[PDB]
Formats: structure tokens, C-alpha cells, sequence
RNA sequence: UGACAGACUGAGAGCUCUUUCUUGAUUCUAUGGGUGGUGGUGCAUGGCCGUUCUUAGUUGGUGGAGCGAUUUGUCUGGUUAAUUCCGUUAACGAACGAGACCUCAGCCUGCUAACUAGCUAUGCGGAGCCAUCCCUCCGCAGCUAGCUUCUUAGAGGGACUAUGGCCGUUUAGGCCACGGAAGUUUGAGGCAAUAACAGGUCUGUCAUGCCCUUAGAUGUUCUGGGCCGCACGCGCGCUACACUGAUGUAUUCAACGAGUAUAUAGCCUUGGCCGACAGGCCCGGGUAAUCUUGGGAAAUUUCAUCGUGAUGGGGAUAGAUCAUUGCAAUUGUUGGUCUUCAACGAGGAAUGCCUAGUAAGCGCGAGUCAUCAGCUCGCGUUGACUACGUCCCUGCCCUUUGUACACACCG
């Protein structure tokens, strides 16, 4: 994966402000609603948060629901705040 | 003073719609409105034919679904403050109400 | 009057009517066309154009707001597509148009508010009396 | 193909046992009688039952009869 | 360039009324979307 | 309004007959209407009473209300 | 602006998308259904389940995440749709929760015949006119064979199937196959409407006794 | 990590190179494990469906018989669409299936209403007329209705074989006759049992075990071809072999349904103009009983023209051209125009469906759809011959009977 600090931050802000995140499977939109991303980056960094179990993931028929955990709030709190 | 308002109401269920419309109607008659309805409108019948097999063999057998949508309207000769004086009572399940201010 | 008479002889009277009741203009392609895409031959009639006019005249007599497309639709018909199943095919519209401009330039009809073509009060007079002059 | 089934026939026997002097022979009386002495969920079953109890009445009103017990 | 809202399959859709499901996903979710089958 | 062509003829017959009997029954007399009904029902009964027959829906597995696709074993 | 046909279809699709997504989320809470209510200035999602504080999380947090994800996913005006999550008054009748309970009991390692009657006698005591269970797949042998378990009455044809049978289907992920679980449960007539449906079965008659005076 | 100039490659893919800027710990490498697969196995499975099976059949609890598998209940007869009932009765009492239930259609001048539906009457307005008024057809609006027949859809009612007759253990019922809209359960469907089949589907699924593949990929994306290639066989259909017809005028009547912000009018498309046609340009209407469309459908109906002729039946085959959809029409998308005018003389052995608004004839809508409907699913229009039986053939259900069969006579 190749991602900027900027893109990491604009997702990290958004998760710490909301707590949930929703993707879609339809790929190459270049704009996921509510953030600025082409949906590869969100799906895959959130996958990596899943691998490190910072977010619980209920795939729910190709819509990628990611619920942040209090395990991950400490991570993000130690990242931006 | 007394304006002309319309109430557009539709649902999926016969009983439930007939209960809601009669509730609004007797509400109107309690306040002695100039009320005209409930005019019944023809029922729109969405239909689908689907081959009920999921693989495509055996006897070609289809199944038909139909959603009926029942359309109703009532005319009220009132002021909208009276309209919200009335139309705040319980609305029964599944029925849908979309009051419109007319000419 | 017009409703009181057989639906054919009114057209037979009226076809000779707007032949002999003065005359008018007539575009110079009347003799080639099939008058509808699905047709096969030009009409056998020599005075087919006048009978077209008479029929459309009573259409407008007894209805208001008939269009360039509605006249196409009411004169279309069955199209045998070859080995394919036959269907419905609308007739040609530019034949109907110049009929409408003939009856318009004669004042038999005129364009309608709200769209369409309505009979003219005096065109009504023309059709009613020509129908009264039938058996 | 008009044979009444067991539900119809045994409601017939039970109702005409349980209520005799409050039914009559004229069909159309019996319908409403049964509407007020019974609870059902299909007006066609209701007529189906009345149409059989009426000639059960016809046979009883002349002679004796099977199972039903009348005082 | 069109798939099910359900299973992401591009064959046998039911595009009428904007269901955007395939004929099988529509049977699978048929009676809860509200296609009560009187007949 | 509606129907086909012969269907409309057969509606006109019916509506003329039924309007006649209604008009006599309400405005001439019941007994005088009796002769009219007995003449009409003497000629036929379908002048006065509608026909319950309709087009019945076509069932899958063959074009036709009561037909089916042609069947092949081999 | 949208037509009413499209309106009703999209609302039905929303209902179904919830009914499904709320399952993977509320699997380990005993999900049974959701009702959507349209109110003035508000829309409501009535999750109904069998354990409520663990669907709430601690101090109503989990419902907060769920309401946020619904808001966001369906693009609702904020404060638009809110969740209540109540408890099914009776638990032996909602076949979804019983099938799910059989699912966890059967996943955990509990024996199949033990698991099915652990559902079955519960359904019998809890006031149901009958119950059927079918388990199908590869249980202790490769060749597929299906076991049926019963107790009490049951209907299978005609209209009152829809008004009396609460039936569920679930798939289980046992290693070396998948177990299909059908659970059919008969309801009983409650004219109140509270527990079983209101209109009784079309074959029941009540010959009233002849009050005497 | 991305890249400018050129080769390469079609490629304005920086893949690979000459050229060194750019970005900065996001990686790359290697060790496990993942992930993904319209990959395999439907014979490892779920699920759903089809079929056995459109028939009427199946199973416990207690009791009887038997050492036993099993049997009884579930039946000798009568009746039935029916394991539907009467009844007989080592059986008694119960569960599914059948029936009941649901939907559409048929009836109501009875009820609730309805200017998004619609008569009716009056007022004017047009046209004809013993004309001056009237009488007839028309259009417009209403504090016209002691309007709702027509239209819509709610609640109900109605039909139960009720009455009568004959047959019947005068039981279950059956046949007949008035009456009624309805007397095959009124018609048509929906749902539909136990046990199965090694029935179909891993090519519907982030349904799925096992196995194969995991970067030089069966992953994914792109360009092009392919599924459509034709000695030939088979299956469902379309068009015809004409005159009970073809072509050309005129005449006029449905129902089902269908219509995404579709962006700068945009799916259905009205009206006006341009156009021989295809089709274009303009101002519009409708998220719909409002606009399309009160759907002006054909077949059919009259008037001629063809006059038994492979003819003007028939319209395959091909040439030339235009237009629309599409980023793209070639292996002709489709629709026109003009031309070519092919085989087909009522069809061999055999075989399919069908018992009343049914077959057959006719068109329309919908799915598919950027465009392509000879199909499939629905709708209406015209509308019959024969039959009301039988076990002869092909089967299904039950009983007795015989069996050396049980993957069960395809033994
Ligand atoms: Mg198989
Ligand atoms: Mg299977
Ligand atoms: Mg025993
Ligand atoms: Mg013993
Ligand atoms: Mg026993
Ligand atoms: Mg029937
Ligand atoms: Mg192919
Ligand atoms: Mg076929
Ligand atoms: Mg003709
Ligand atoms: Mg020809
Ligand atoms: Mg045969
Ligand atoms: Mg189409
Ligand atoms: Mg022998
Ligand atoms: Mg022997
Ligand atoms: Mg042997
Ligand atoms: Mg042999
Ligand atoms: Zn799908």
C-alpha cells in the first residue's frame, strides 16, 4: 500500500470523531461519501486495523462495516490527541 | 380565512388504511370541518413473475408476486393551524400521510 | 345531419365537395407515395387525396384536439413484417399534414388552444349542409 | 361432490343437540341463529353447516335419529 | 455495469421498479420486501 | 363504452331490453310490464340477464387459457 | 421526488437490508426482528431481541454506534432515525431466536439430539401448539441424512400457514460440511393479540352453552 | 514512488531502457499465514426448485394378533373430486394430507363517498331545421342535484343442493325441475403431506468441506476474437401454400399494465413545424384515475381492384443507398426506400395440445433493453366442432393373487 500521512490523518480524524465507518464494495469511485478516498485505501487500512483487531468488522454483504474498539481508541488517542 | 387543504394517504393494508382514514374523518366531523372524502383511488398492483427455480431445469414454473398499493385522498376546508390541531392523533401502522396545501 | 347519415356516403359526398366547391393548392408529390410505411402500393384511388381530406374532416368534426401524431396513429394499420409476426405501424405524417393545411387554408378547421385541431364554426356549416344533401 | 366433511357434520350434530327449540326449519333463520350461538370464521362454512342442520331438522321433526341426545 | 444490491451478480437481474437484485436474491428476500404472494 | 364489437351489439340489445322493462315497471305498470318480460323471455332469456362468461387467465407453461406448449419426449 | 411505487419498493428494500445486516451484528444477542415506524420529525428502528443490556453495551454505547452507521449509510438527516431495542415478550415463539440458539448450542460442541430437544421442550412448555425441527447435512457420517424432530400439532398448507407458522432457516459452519436448521413453530390463538395471532384457525367451533332463565 | 523526450508496444500503460528529478520508512526483500478464484467435486453438503404424484395418500400413543419382521386401527359394501362421508367394526382416540383457508373474476339501480372519476338537468355558446321559439348533434363553466347508473374500492349481502320430484339401507348421497347472476365445490389459480431421487444448481450468493492455484496467478484490469464458425440429424416456434383470399380506400371497438435529477426537459411522450420514409427542431405535461391515453390495436366490417396463374399467394436470398442507438454496427444492431421474387400445390412413417369465452384466429403491454422479441410472462377481441363416455392403448390409486425380483422386470 502507498498512502500519505494526509490520507491516514483524514481517516484518523474521522474515526475519532464518529466511531463507525462504512465502506461499499463498488470499487474505484474515487469518492467514498463522507470522506475523500477512492475506497481502496479505506477498505484496506481498515482491514489492517482488523488484522491488528483495532476495529471489529461485520462484512454485511459487501458494505464493510467497521466498528472501532476501545482497544483502538487508545491507539488513535496516542496518534492524534 | 378558511383555506383549502388536502390529505394524501396510502399504505399496503386494507384494514389498516381504512382505520386511519376513518380516524381522520371522525376527527374532522368532531370539529365540524367542511370535509369531502375519503375518495377512493384505484389500487396500483405491482407485479413480478419470476422463474422459481434457482438453476433452470425441471418444469418451467414461475411464481407471481403482487404488491397492492391503495390510494386515498380527503379534502378539508380549513386553516393549517386547525390541520395540525387535528392530525396529530395516533397513526396506525403502515399507513402514510402527506398533507398538501392546494390552490 | 352528419351523425344521422351512413358513415360512408358522407365521405363519398364530401370528397366531391371539396373538389367542386372552389378549389385549392395541392403539393406535387401526391401521386407517388404509399401514405403509410407498412403499405405496399400507392392508393388505387385517383381522387384518394380528397377522400383522405373528407375522412379527416369528419374526424375533426366529431373530435377536438387531434394531432399530427394522432392522425398518424388513427390511420396506421397492420404491418406484416415478412416471416416475422405482423404488428401495428403508424401511417406517414407528412401526408396528413398537407390535408390539415388544405382544410386550414379553406377554413374548414383550425389550430386549437390547448393543442390540436378544432373544427371551425363555418366548417361545421359546410359539413352539416353537405351531409344534409345525402339520401 | 357435495359431501359435507367431518367438521361440518359434527358441528351439525353438536349444535342441534345443544340447541333444539331455538332453531327452525326455514333455512335463512338458521344462519343468523347460528351466527349468534356460534363463532366461526367463514360465512361459506356457516351456510354449509346451516344447509345440513336444516334437513337434519327435517328428519328429526318427523322421526327419530342417531347420536344427538335430546331431552 | 450493474449488479445485485445483494450478491453482486450480473446475471438475471430484476431491474423493474429499481429492485436491482437478481431473480434468486429477490425470491430469497421476496416476502420481507413486501411482495406478498396472493398469487 | 368498452368491450369489442359484437360485445357492444350484445350490450346494446341487453340495455335496450333492460331499460324498457325498468321504464315500464316504474312508469306504466307492473302487470303491463309482465307481458313485456314474458315476450322477451319467451324469445330468449339473454336479452335481460347478463352473461357471466369472461376471459380466464392464462397459465404459465403454454400460451393459452387451457392449452399448453407442444410436448416432445425426444 | 419519487413515485409511490418506487417509494414503497425502496422502503421495503430498506426494511430487508436492516433485517439482514442486523443479523451479523446482533447474532450473539438473540435477534428476532425489527420494526420501522415513521413519526412526525422522527423515524424509528425497533430492534427486538432477547438480551438487551448486551445489545446496549455499557451505558447505551452499542446502539450509538449502530445508529451512527445507519444514519451515515442511508444518508439520513442527523437525529433523523433513532433506535429502540426491546425484548420479545415470549421467547419460545420467535423461531429466529430459537434457530439461533440451536445454532450456538450446536456450534459449541453439544450433541445434536441433546441440542434439538433442548429447543423442543422449551418450545413445548412455552405455549406453542407444535414444533418441528429439521437438521440436514453431514452429522457423524459423510453421506447426507436429515433428522426431523417433532412435538404437537402443526399445519402445512392453506392460508393460515402464514398466520400461524413462525419458520426459520439457518446455516451452520461446522467443520466438514454445513448444517441446515429448519425450525417451524406453531402459534396459539390469543384474541388479545399479545402472544399469538388474533383470528383463530378456520377449523375451530365454539358451541356456546344455553344460558338458562 | 510517479514521471518528460524516443524506441518498444496498438496503447496519451513510464511495463522495459538512455536521462536524473521527485516522494519519504507509506515499504521491498525473506520466513509463516492470509486473501482471491464463473477453478474441481451437486457423488462431501446447505439452501431452493423439479420430479416421484394432481393422484389421495401417510404416522405415532394405548389395546389386539405374531417367537418374529410386521400387522390391526387405515375396513366387507354404498357414496364421493377425495383415507370425502354413512356405516361395519379388536379396535379407541388423536396428527398432517383432502376439505376448510387466500386471491382474481361473475351479482347488487341496496350502504360509505368521489370535480384526479362520470352521468343528469338547467344556463349560455356553434350547426342544421314550420326558423321566432323549439327538435337534434356539439363545446364552456357552476351553491344543479332530495346526484352515483356508468367508473373506482371499501364494508356487507348472496349459494347451502335450499325447494320439489324420482332413485337410494329412503343414511351418506345422486339424477331431474322452477327459482336465481350463480346449481361440474360457480370458474381459475395460490398454498399443498410422510418417505424419497445419489433429479438440477459449487456458473445466485463475503452459503459452503475437501482439493488445486497464490505473482512468471485458474486472481483482477485492458485490446481484440470467440460463444454467431457449417456436409449433416433433432426440438419449441415464426411466415405460407390463397378467392372463407391479397392489395387499396372508408368505417370503429379493449384490457392488462409502463414511465430513476433521467441536467440544464430528462423515462413515457402530447401539440406545432421540417421531412416521401427513416427520423429531426421547438414550446410543453406527468413521480400519474391528473401528463402520456377517456390507450383511435388488429382480426373483423363495407367500397373497389386482382379471377385459379408459383399470379398481385409466398417473401427467403442478395445489390444499391439513408437514418437512428451506441466510444465503437465488421460476421450485415435495428428501421426505412428501390430492386432480386427463391423454395412452398394441405404435406411420409409417426406425433402434440385441447371439453367453453375453451381450442383456434388477432393484436397490445411487461420482462429482457443504450438499441435488438420470431421468445417467455400477462391482457383483451372474434369465437366454435365434438364429447358428458370407457379401460382399448399409455399411465396413477386401492383390494385379492403369484414371484427364484429388492440398485425391485431397465430384475
Ligand atoms: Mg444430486
Ligand atoms: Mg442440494
Ligand atoms: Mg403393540
Ligand atoms: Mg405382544
Ligand atoms: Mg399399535
Ligand atoms: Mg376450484
Ligand atoms: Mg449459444
Ligand atoms: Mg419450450
Ligand atoms: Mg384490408
Ligand atoms: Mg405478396
Ligand atoms: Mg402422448
Ligand atoms: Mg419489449
Ligand atoms: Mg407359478
Ligand atoms: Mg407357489
Ligand atoms: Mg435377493
Ligand atoms: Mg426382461
Ligand atoms: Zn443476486
Amino acid at each position: 500500500m502507498i498512502i500519505s500521512k494526509k490520507n491516514r490523518n483524514e481517516i484518523c480524524k474521522y474515526l475519532f470523531q464518529e466511531g463507525v465507518l462504512y465502506a461499499k464494495k463498488d470499487y474505484n469511485l474515487a469518492k467514498h461519501p463522507q470522506i475523500d478516498v477512492p475506497n481502496l485505501q479505506v477498505i484496506k487500512l481498515m482491514q489492517s486495523f482488523k488484522s491488528k483487531e483495532y476495529v471489529r468488522e461485520t462484512f454485511s454483504w459487501q458494505h464493510y462495516y467497521w466498528y472501532l474498539t476501545n482497544d483502538g481508541i487508545e491507539f488513535l488517542r496516542n496518534f492524534l490527541n | 380565512v378558511q383555506h383549502r387543504i388536502r390529505i394524501t394517504l396510502s399504505s399496503k393494508s386494507v384494514k389498516n388504511l381504512e382505520k386511519v382514514c376513518s380516524d381522520l374523518v371522525k376527527g374532522a366531523k368532531e370539529k365540524q370541518l367542511k370535509v369531502k372524502g375519503p375518495v377512493r383511488m384505484p389500487t396500483k398492483v405491482l407485479n413480478i413473475t419470476t422463474r422459481k427455480s434457482p438453476c433452470g431445469e425441471g418444469t418451467n414454473t414461475w411464481d407471481r408476486f403482487e404488491m397492492r398499493v391503495h390510494k386515498r385522498v380527503i379534502d378539508l376546508v380549513s386553516s393549517p393551524d386547525v390541520v395540525k390541531q387535528i392530525t396529530s392523533i395516533t397513526i396506525e401502522p403502515g399507513v402514510e400521510v402527506e398533507v398538501t396545501i392546494s390552490d | 345531419t352528419v351523425k344521422d347519415v351512413n358513415p360512408h356516403e358522407f365521405v363519398k359526398a364530401y370528397s366531391a365537395h371539396l373538389k367542386r366547391s372552389g378549389k385549392m393548392e395541392l403539393p406535387e408529390w401526391v401521386d407517388i407515395v404509399k401514405t403509410a410505411r407498412f403499405k405496399e402500393l400507392p392508393p388505387s384511388d385517383a381522387d384518394w387525396y380528397y377522400i383522405r381530406a373528407a375522412s379527416m374532416a369528419r374526424k375533426i368534426y366529431l373530435r377536438q384536439g387531434i394531432g399530427i401524431g394522432g392522425f398518424q396513429k388513427i390511420y396506421g394499420g397492420r404491418q406484416r413484417n415478412g416471416s416475422r409476426p405482423p404488428h401495428f405501424c403508424k401511417s406517414s405524417g407528412a401526408v396528413s399534414r398537407n390535408i390539415l393545411q388544405e382544410l386550414q387554408k379553406m377554413g374548414i378547421i383550425d389550430v386549437d388552444p390547448k393543442g390540436g385541431r378544432l373544427i371551425t364554426s363555418q366548417g361545421r356549416r359546410d359539413l352539416d349542409q353537405v351531409a344534409g344533401t345525402v339520401p | 361432490g357435495r359431501v359435507r366433511t367431518k367438521t361440518v357434520k359434527k358441528t351439525s350434530r353438536q349444535v342441534i343437540e345443544k340447541y333444539y327449540s331455538r332453531m327452525t326449519l326455514d333455512f335463512h333463520t338458521n344462519k343468523k341463529v347460528l351466527e349468534e350461538v356460534s363463532i366461526l370464521q367463514s360465512k361459506r362454512l356457516r351456510n354449509k353447516v346451516a344447509g345440513f342442520t336444516t334437513h337434519l331438522m327435517r328428519r328429526i321433526q318427523r322421526g327419530p335419529v342417531r347420536g344427538i341426545s335430546l331431552k | 455495469s450493474r449488479v445485485c444490491r445483494v450478491c453482486g451478480n450480473s446475471h438475471g437481474l430484476i431491474r423493474k421498479y429499481g429492485l436491482m437484485c437478481c431473480r434468486q436474491c429477490f425470491r430469497s428476500n421476496a416476502k420481507d420486501i413486501g411482495f406478498i404472494k396472493y398469487r | 363504452r368498452g368491450g369489442g364489437k359484437t360485445s357492444q351489439i350484445y350490450s346494446i340489445r341487453q340495455a335496450i331490453a333492460k331499460s324498457l322493462v325498468a321504464y315500464y315497471q316504474k312508469y306504466v305498470d307492473e302487470a303491463a310490464k309482465k307481458e313485456v318480460k314474458e315476450i322477451f323471455a319467451r324469445y330468449d332469456r339473454t336479452l335481460l340477464v347478463a352473461d357471466p362468461r369472461r376471459c380466464e387467465p392464462k397459465k404459465f407453461g403454454g400460451r393459452g387459457a387451457r392449452a399448453r406448449f407442444q410436448k416432445s419426449y425426444r | 421526488q419519487i413515485s409511490k411505487k418506487k417509494k414503497f419498493v425502496s422502503d421495503g428494500v430498506f426494511y430487508a437490508e436492516l433485517n439482514e445486516m442486523l443479523t451479523r451484528e446482533l447474532a450473539e444477542d438473540g435477534y428476532s426482528g425489527v420494526e420501522v415506524r415513521v413519526t412526525p420529525m422522527r423515524t424509528e428502528i425497533i430492534i427486538r431481541a432477547t438480551r438487551t443490556q448486551n445489545v446496549l453495551g455499557e451505558k447505551g454505547r452499542r446502539i450509538r454506534e449502530l445508529t451512527s452507521v445507519v444514519q451515515k449509510r442511508f444518508n439520513f438527516l442527523e437525529n433523523g432515525v433513532e433506535l429502540y431495542a426491546e425484548k420479545v415478550v415470549n421467547r419460545g415463539l420467535c423461531a429466529i431466536a430459537q434457530a439461533e440458539s440451536l445454532r450456538y448450542k450446536l456450534l459449541g460442541g453439544l450433541a445434536v439430539r441433546r441440542a434439538c430437544y433442548g429447543v423442543l421442550r422449551f418450545v413445548m412448555e412455552s405455549g406453542a401448539k407444535g414444533c418441528e425441527v429439521i437438521v440436514s447435512g453431514k452429522l457423524r457420517a459423510q453421506r447426507a441424512k436429515s433428522m426431523k424432530f417433532k412435538d404437537g400439532y402443526m399445519i402445512s398448507s392453506g392460508q393460515p400457514v402464514n398466520e400461524y407458522i413462525d419458520a426459520a432457516v439457518r446455516h451452520v459452519l461446522l467443520r466438514q460440511g454445513v448444517l441446515g436448521i429448519k425450525v417451524k413453530i406453531m402459534l396459539d390463538w390469543d384474541p388479545k393479540g399479545k402472544l399469538g395471532p388474533t383470528t383463530p384457525l378456520p377449523d375451530l367451533v365454539t358451541i356456546h352453552p344455553p344460558k338458562e332463565e
